[PDB]
C-alpha cells in the first residue's frame, strides 16, 4: 500500500486507495486534515498538529510551521532571509550553509522537523489499514528545484518512508479529479492556500503531464484573507467605540478566532455576528463587541486579494500564450476557494465555471494517493 | 528416469501446470480469505466509531446554543436569572447523558489535546503553565475534543 | 492408454482446481459485500436511533427556554436568539414544531388537555398552547398539549 500523503505549507492530508476509490484518512483526533506545526513543549514533549496549534502563544519560539518555506534551501534566499523576519521561531544558518532552525539550543535540519508530520500520517495510515505502512508518494509544489524535492525526500526516510514517488501538487489535484484517461485537455488549477496562493497551467497530453505556465504568490492565503476581517473589525470598534483592541493580547487573540469563525460561515450565509461580549475595558467601564458582517462587507474587505490572484492569473496564460478557451479545464485547491467571490471572479476570467467535485484541501492529497495507487 | 517420448514430457507437463493451480488456488484463495478478515476488523472498528461519535455533528451544532446561552448570563428579573441558568444546566448535564463532559477546570497544566492558551497573563494566583482561567467552555464526546476550551495561561509574578 | 486416460484426468483435475479458485474467490468476494452492506445498514439504525432518543431529551430543554421566557427588554432579545438559534438548529435534523393555533383538533398532533368559551376561533377549532409540540419529519414525536375552543 502506497499511502498518498499531500505535505502541506499549512496543513497537510493523507490517502489510500479502497480498491480503486479514493479514501483519504483521518488522524486521531477525527480530522481529515493536520496542521503541519511541530512544538517542542518545554517538558520535552514534541507535539504535532492541532495540539501543537494550540499552545503556539505561550509557545512562540519552539512551535515550529510553515517548514515547507525553507525545505530545500540555502541559509541566504529571499524567501529564507525574509521569512527570518516574520517567523516567531530561530531560522539559523546550517554548516553546509542551509537554512535550518534552532528549537531550545539544538540545530535541526528542516526535513529532520516536516519528518515529525510525516510519521504521524504514517501512523494514521497504518491505524486504518491494521498494517505497518512504509511506502508513499508525497506532493511539491510545481516550482520546486531539485534542492527542494530531494530534501523533500530525506523527510520521508527519516519517517520511515520510502518516497516511491513525489510528484507535482498541480498534477495531484489533476490526477485527483480524473484528468488521466478523450485524448487531450488543458488545466489550470487555482491554488489559494492557507497562507500561499500558486496557480498552476498544465498539459495533460494523451498520458503525459507538463507544467506549462506557473505562477503564484508567496504571501496570499486565508491566513491574509483572514487578517482582512480582524481589521476591519478593530478599525469598526475604534470608530463606534475609541478603542484600539491591537493593544490588547487577549483582545486580539480572541477576535482572530471570531473573524475566522465569521469568514467561514459568510459563505454559506448572508451575514453574521461578531459576538464578542466584554471584549476590553477602560475609564469609561467594560465594553462589548457586537458586529454585524455581511458576504458583501467581508468580500470589500477581500477584493483587491481576490484580484490580485487573477492578475497573477493573467501572467500565467500571457506566458503560456493561450486564451481562457485554449484553457480546457480549471480546477480549486485550497479550503479557501470555498468562497464564493474567488470561486466567481475566477469563474469569470476563465468563462467556464471551476469543477470542484473534488474537496479543496483533500484534492491534492487524493492525487497523491491514486498515482501510488493501482500505478505505482 | 528417461523422458525423451514427447508423450512422457506432455503427461509431465500436465502434471506440472496441474501443480502449479493447485499452488494459485491454495493461495489465492488465502490472499482473500484474509483479505476479509481485514473486513471484519474494520467493520467493528467503522462501528464502535460511529456508535462513540453519532451525535457528534449534532452536539457540536449545539455548543454555539450552550454559548449565546451562558453568553445571555454573562453580559446580565433575579427569576430570568435562575431560570437561564437552571436551562444551562439541564442542557449541559443532558449532553454530559451522551458522553460529552466539559472542559473547564483551572490551575491545572495546559494540556494542548483539550485547551487552547489564548493568552499569557501574570499572574501568581497559581503555578506558571497552568490554566489560569477560562474564557470559553471546551466540549468533548467519548473521548476526541468537539471544542478545545479556550484558557487563560499563567507567567510568573514579574 | 496407460497416459491417454491418465492425460485426461489430469486435465480434469486442472478445470477443477482452477474453477475451485476462481468461484471460491467469488463466493468470498461477494461474502465480503453482504458484510459491508449489512454493517452500514446496522450502523444506519444505530444512529436513527441515537438521533430520536437524543432529539427527545433535548425537547424539555427547549421547553425550559419558554417557560423562561415566558415569565428585561434585552435579556429577553437575547433568549429569543437563543430559542430561535435552538430551533434552527434542530430543524437540521428533521424537529419541527407543532403550535400553530386556530386549527381543528387533530389527535395525531394534538392533545387537549381542557376546552373554553371563546369566540376568538370557531369551536372545535385549537387555541392556546399549554405546551408546544415536535415531529422529526412529520412523525409527530410529542402532542402539543391545547385548550380547544369551545363555543
Amino acid at each position: 500500500k502506497i499511502i498518498g500523503i499531500d505535505l502541506g505549507t499549512t496543513n497537510s492530508c493523507v490517502a489510500i486507495m479502497d480498491g480503486t476509490t479514493p479514501r483519504v484518512l483521518e488522524n486521531a483526533e477525527g480530522d481529515r486534515t493536520t496542521p503541519s506545526i511541530i512544538a517542542y513543549t518545554q517538558d520535552g514533549e514534541t507535539l504535532v498538529g492541532q495540539p501543537a496549534k494550540r499552545q503556539a502563544v505561550t509557545n512562540p519560539q519552539n512551535t515550529l510551521f510553515a517548514i515547507k518555506r525553507l525545505i530545500g534551501r540555502r541559509f541566504q534566499d529571499e524567501e529564507v532571509q525574509r521569512d527570518v523576519s516574520i517567523m516567531p521561531f530561530k531560522i539559523i544558518a546550517a554548516d553546509n550553509g542551509d537554512a535550518w532552525v534552532e528549537v531550545k539550543g539544538q540545530k535541526m535540519a528542516p526535513p529532520q522537523i516536516s519528518a515529525e508530520v510525516l510519521k504521524k500520517m504514517k501512523k494514521t495510515a497504518e491505524d486504518y489499514l491494521g498494517e505497518p505502512v512504509t511506502e508513499a508518494v508525497i506532493t511539491v509544489p510545481a516550482y520546486f528545484n531539485d534542492a527542494q524535492r530531494q530534501a523533500t525526500k530525506d523527510a520521508g526516510r527519516i519517517a520511515g518512508l520510502e518516497v516511491k514517488r513525489i510528484i507535482n501538487e498541480p498534477t495531484a489535484a489533476a490526477l485527483a479529479y480524473g484528468l488521466d484517461k478523450t485524448g487531450n485537455r488543458t488545466i489550470a488549477v487555482y491554488d489559494l492556500g492557507g497562507g500561499t496562493f500558486d496557480i498552476s497551467i498544465i498539459e495533460i497530453d494523451e498520458k503525459t503531464f507538463e507544467v506549462l505556465a506557473t505562477n503564484g504568490d508567496t504571501h496570499l492565503g486565508g491566513e491574509d484573507f483572514d487578517s482582512r476581517l480582524i481589521n476591519y473589525l478593530v478599525e469598526e470598534f475604534k470608530k463606534d467605540q475609541g478603542i484600539d483592541l491591537r493593544n490588547d493580547p487577549l483582545a486580539m487573540q480572541r477576535l482572530k478566532e471570531a473573524a475566522e469563525k465569521a469568514k467561514i460561515e459568510l459563505s454559506s450565509a448572508q451575514q453574521t455576528d461578531v459576538n464578542l461580549p466584554y471584549i476590553t475595558a477602560d475609564a469609561t467601564g467594560p465594553k462589548h463587541m457586537n458586529i454585524k458582517v455581511t458576504r458583501a462587507k467581508l468580500e470589500s474587505l477581500v477584493e483587491d486579494l481576490v484580484n490580485r490572484s487573477i492578475e497573477l492569473l493573467k501572467v500565467a496564460l500571457q506566458d503560456a500564450g493561450l486564451s481562457v478557451s485554449d484553457i480546457d479545464d480549471v480546477i480549486l485547491v485550497g479550503g479557501q476557494t470555498r468562497m464564493p467571490m474567488v470561486q466567481k471572479k475566477v469563474a469569470e476570467f476563465f468563462g467556464k465555471e471551476p469543477r470542484k467535485d473534488v474537496n479543496p484541501d483533500e484534492a491534492v492529497a487524493i492525487g497523491a494517493a491514486v498515482q501510488g495507487g493501482v500505478l505505482t | 528416469a528417461e523422458q525423451v517420448d514427447p508423450r512422457d514430457e506432455k503427461v509431465a507437463n500436465l502434471e506440472a501446470q496441474l501443480a502449479e493451480a493447485q499452488t494459485r488456488e491454495r493461495d489465492g484463495i488465502l490472499r482473500v480469505k484474509a483479505e476479509m478478515e481485514n473486513l471484519r476488523r474494520r467493520t467493528e472498528l467503522d462501528i464502535e466509531k460511529a456508535h462513540k461519535f453519532a451525535l457528534e455533528k449534532f452536539i457540536n451544532e449545539l455548543l454555539p446554543v450552550i454559548d449565546s446561552l451562558d453568553r445571555a448570563l454573562e453580559v446580565a428579573m433575579s427569576a430570568m436569572v435562575e431560570d437561564i441558568e437552571l436551562t444551562l444546566k439541564s442542557m449541559l448535564d443532558v449532553v454530559r447523558k451522551f458522553g460529552v463532559e466539559v472542559i473547564a477546570e483551572t490551575n491545572v497544566p495546559l494540556d494542548p489535546n483539550v485547551h487552547q492558551a489564548i493568552a499569557m497573563v501574570e499572574s501568581d494566583d497559581v503555578a506558571p503553565g497552568n490554566v489560569l482561567g477560562i474564557m470559553q467552555k471546551g466540549y468533548t464526546l467519548n473521548g476526541r475534543t468537539i471544542r478545545a476550551a479556550m484558557v487563560t495561561v499563567a507567567k510568573a509574578k514579574a
